[PDB]
Parts: structure tokens; C-alpha cells; sequence
């Protein structure tokens, strides 16, 4: 499965 | 860019469905450099475009032309393929529905999040635009893959103005910019000083 990503603010 | 012609008139480019790059300043911190492509021009405010960017889920909104944090833009010649998506029939139905999506953690575990499939995006349709019920800004994913391997299940304000009331106490400002057309009581919503799209049930 997709990984949740770090995102920016 | 906007090109002055002069006095009152500046004209543009068109700019949706195309390939960009450029650099953004973030506030007193280093530039960072961006590709990505163009999705959409949003009707009640023509500066505002959506874009999605290569390795970044969520589906963004700037001002491109006028933002002055974006520097160095370059719309390049490259074509965006327009796919015949594998299954049409498969796509079309899932919008509108509310599904769980399942993700993974790094510890390895299962992180299974409710969503709801709002569209097919544009340009780049073989991607779809998709909420979270505990995340409700707007992601964008190639859905038919996680479909196939098991890890997705399946179950106008436009113009108006809207107030969110901050933790803090504070107040949020933001426009409805989109109606979603699967579902007319959710809505696209761009808060001033946030280029996230927030998606909310305004009903
Ligand atoms: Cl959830
Ligand atoms: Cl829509
Ligand atoms: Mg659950």
C-alpha cells in the first residue's frame, strides 16, 4: 500500500 | 506570464494541460524548486490555477502569474499524453463514492483512511481527485492501481464567501471555487494564505 507523505506547512 | 498591453490590458497564455517549472520562495527560508502540471483554471477566479506536482499528493492552487513567491516560471513545450484509461467503465463509477482507502504506516501496519472519489482529474485523467474525512483538503492518486490491488474499497455556493473558526478563535477567510459535479453539495474552497484545496460538505 501507498505510505502517507510528509508535506510542506 | 502576464504581458502588459499596457495601460488596462495584460494577456496570457493558456496555460492548462501544460508542463511547468518553478522555483518558490519560501517566507525569509531558501527557494525550492518545483515541476509539475497544470490541471485547471478556476472560473471565478481566473489567476487561480490547480496544479499537481511530480511526488507531491496534494493538488495545489497559486496565483502563477502573480504570486510573488514563484520565480523563474517556465511553461515548457512538453506534451501531457492524453491516456485511454484501462478500464473507463471502472473509473466512471467510482466517482462519487465513498470508499476506504487503505495506506501503510512506516511501522509497517495498516492505516485504512475514509475518503470519498470526487472526479476524474483533469489532464491527467487516468488520476482521480479524492478527500479524506479526517484530511479534507483535495489529493490526487492513480486510484485504478490501488483498486486492482486490493488496497481501495468501495461503499451553487460558488463565488460565496466563507468564515472557518480557527482554534485559536481566529477566523479564516477563504472562496467556494468548484462544485463538485458528482456530488453538488461538496464543495472546492481556497482560504487566502493557504495553498491547500480544501473540500467541505456544505450541506
Ligand atoms: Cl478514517
Ligand atoms: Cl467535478
Ligand atoms: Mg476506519
Amino acid at each position: 500500500a501507498r505510505t502517507k507523505q510528509t508535506a510542506r506547512k | 506570464g502576464s504581458s502588459h498591453h499596457h495601460h488596462h490590458h495584460g494577456s496570457r497564455r493558456n496555460i492548462v494541460g501544460c508542463r511547468i517549472q518553478h522555483g518558490w520562495k519560501e517566507g525569509n527560508g531558501p527557494v525550492t524548486q518545483w515541476k509539475g502540471t497544470v490541471l485547471d483554471q478556476v472560473p471565478v477566479n481566473p489567476s487561480l490555477y490547480l496544479i499537481k506536482y511530480d511526488g507531491f499528493d496534494c493538488v495545489y492552487g497559486l496565483e502563477l502569474n502573480k504570486d510573488e513567491r514563484v520565480s523563474a516560471l517556465e511553461v515548457l513545450p512538453d506534451r501531457v499524453a492524453t491516456s485511454r484509461i484501462s478500464d473507463a467503465h471502472l473509473a466512471d463509477t467510482m466517482i462519487g463514492k465513498a470508499v476506504e482507502h487503505m495506506f501503510e504506516t512506516e511501522d509497517g501496519s495498516k492505516d485504512e483512511w475514509r475518503g470519498m472519489v470526487l472526479a476524474r482529474a483533469p489532464v491527467m485523467n487516468t488520476w482521480f481527485y479524492i478527500t479524506y474525512e479526517k484530511d479534507p483538503v483535495l489529493y490526487m492518486y492513480q486510484l485504478l492501481d490501488d483498486y486492482k490491488e486490493g488496497d481501495l474499497r468501495i461503499m451553487s455556493l460558488v463565488g460565496k464567501q466563507v468564515e472557518y473558526a480557527k482554534e485559536d478563535g481566529s477566523k479564516r477567510t477563504g472562496m467556494v471555487i468548484h462544485q463538485v459535479e458528482a456530488k453538488p453539495s461538496v464543495y472546492f474552497i481556497k482560504f487566502d494564505d493557504d495553498f491547500h484545496i480544501y473540500v467541505y460538505d456544505l450541506v
